[PDB]
C-alpha cells in the first residue's frame, strides 16, 4: 500500500571547508514522473528553486546533476561527486516514479467520474457538463442533425479542485417552436455519446 | 507522447517559517500532510482505502528545505523574493438553481510566495460556516494555486464577496458574484 516519497539532498554546509512588510525567501522542491505512453517511457525530474526560479535540476534524461543559474553551481559539482547517490537517483524512475505510477493508477489514472448534463434557455442556449473527470471532454451542439460553428462560445475547461471539471457551452439562437435542439457530449467516463435534447 | 504527471511538490518560507508537502497528479491534488497533527490528509477520503503514506517522511523532507534555504539566501546575498499579485476568480460547482445547496469556488491562480489572507463575506457579513481550502498547489512556471470554497444555500436576496489579501496586491481584491 505505502506511498513512497523521494528524499532532496543537503547542500554542502561547509562551501571552503573548515573556514508584516519583510522580505520573504522561499525555497520549493519538485519531483516530477512524467509518463508517456504508460509506463513505456518515464522521465523524472528534480527541480530546485529558489525565489520562483529554479536554480539546478536532476534529469533523468541527463543522468547527472545541472545547474540552471549561476546560483546552482555548487550544488551540481558537490552532488555529482556523490557518484552513488546519483546511481539511486538514476533508478528512482523505478523505484520512486514506477512504483507510484502502479500504487496510483487505480483512483487516477484510471478514474472516471460520468458528466451530468443539463440544457436550459437564458436568446441562449445553454449546454451545462459538470462533475466529471478526467478533464478531456468535447461538447457540440445538435440543431436537428444540423450543426453551426457558428454563434457557439464555450467557458472552456474549468477545474473545479475537487477532482471534478465543468463547462459551459452556449448557442447563440432566439429558440422558436417546432425546432429541436441536441446537445451531444463525448468523454471517456462514457461507453455512448450522452444526448440531451430541447 | 506524454499522458501524465505526478508531482511532489514541497517548499519552506522564511521568515514565516511555513512549509507545505503534497502530491499532485495532473493539476489535482492527491494529498498533503498535516504537519502539526503529523497525519497523512487525503484530499478524497476513498483515496486511503487505497494507498497510505508515512506522514513523518514530509517533516523530515521540509528540515532539509529549510537548511538548503538558509544557504540559498545566504548565498544570494539575501536576495528576497519578488512578488507575484494574485489573479482571483469566483466560481460555483454547478449551475445555480434557487433553493437547491451548491458551492462557492474562489479561485487564486499565478501568485507568489504562498501565503495569503482570504475571507467569504456574504452581505458585509464575515462567514465561517462550512468553509475549507486546498493546499498551495503547484505550477511550471513555480507560482501557486489555491481553491476557497463556500457551501451555500442560492437565494434572490443574498449577496457575496469573495476577498484576498496579499502582499503582491496594491489593495486587497473582492471578487464578486450574484444570481
Amino acid at each position: 500500500m505505502k506511498w513512497r516519497m523521494a528524499t532532496p539532498l543537503l547542500m554542502q554546509a561547509l562551501p571552503m571547508g573548515g573556514g508584516d512588510t519583510r522580505p520573504r525567501f522561499l525555497w520549493q522542491l519538485k519531483f516530477e514522473c512524467h509518463f508517456f505512453n504508460g509506463t513505456e517511457r518515464v522521465r523524472l525530474l528534480e527541480r530546485c528553486i529558489y525565489n520562483q526560479e529554479e536554480s539546478v535540476r536532476f534529469d533523468s534524461d541527463v543522468g547527472e546533476y545541472r545547474a540552471v543559474t549561476e546560483l546552482g553551481r555548487p550544488d551540481a559539482e558537490y552532488w555529482n561527486s556523490q557518484k552513488d547517490l546519483l546511481e539511486q537517483r538514476r533508478a528512482a524512475v523505478d523505484t520512486y516514479c514506477r512504483h507510484a505510477y502502479g500504487v496510483g493508477e487505480s483512483f487516477t489514472v484510471q478514474r472516471r467520474v460520468e458528466p451530468k448534463v443539463t440544457v436550459y434557455p437564458s436568446n441562449l442556449l445553454v449546454c451545462s457538463v459538470s462533475g466529471f473527470y478526467p478533464g478531456s471532454i468535447e461538447v457540440r451542439w445538435f440543431r436537428n442533425g444540423q450543426e453551426e460553428k457558428a454563434g457557439v462560445v464555450s467557458t472552456g475547461l474549468i477545474q473545479n479542485g475537487d477532482w471534478t471539471f465543468q463547462t459551459l457551452v452556449m448557442l447563440e439562437t432566439v429558440p422558436r417552436s417546432g425546432e429541436v435542439y441536441t446537445c451531444q457530449v463525448e468523454h471517456p467516463s462514457v461507453t455512448s455519446p450522452l444526448t440531451v435534447e430541447w | 507522447k506524454e499522458e501524465h504527471v505526478i508531482i511532489q511538490a514541497e517548499f519552506y518560507l522564511n521568515p514565516d517559517q511555513s512549509g507545505e508537502f503534497m502530491f499532485d497528479f495532473d493539476g489535482d491534488e492527491i494529498f498533503h500532510v498535516d504537519m502539526a497533527k503529523k497525519e497523512t490528509v487525503w484530499r478524497l477520503e476513498e483515496f486511503g482505502r487505497f494507498a497510505s503514506f508515512e506522514a513523518q517522511g514530509a517533516l523530515a523532507n521540509i528540515a532539509v528545505d529549510k537548511a538548503n534555504l538558509e544557504i540559498m539566501t545566504k548565498r544570494s546575498n539575501y536576495t528576497p523574493i519578488t512578488n507575484v499579485p494574485p489573479e482571483v476568480t469566483v466560481l460555483t460547482n454547478s449551475p445555480v438553481e434557487l433553493r437547491e445547496p451548491n458551492v462557492l469556488i474562489c479561485f487564486i491562480d499565478k501568485f507568489t510566495p504562498p501565503v495569503v489572507n482570504v475571507t467569504w463575506l456574504r452581505n458585509g457579513k464575515p462567514v465561517t460556516t462550512g468553509v475549507s481550502e486546498t493546499v498551495f498547489l503547484p505550477r511550471e512556471d513555480h507560482l501557486f494555486r489555491k481553491f476557497h470554497y463556500l457551501p451555500f444555500l442560492p437565494s434572490t436576496e443574498d449577496v457575496y464577496d469573495c476577498r484576498v489579501e496579499h502582499w503582491g496586491l496594491d489593495e486587497p481584491l473582492l471578487k464578486h458574484w450574484e444570481f
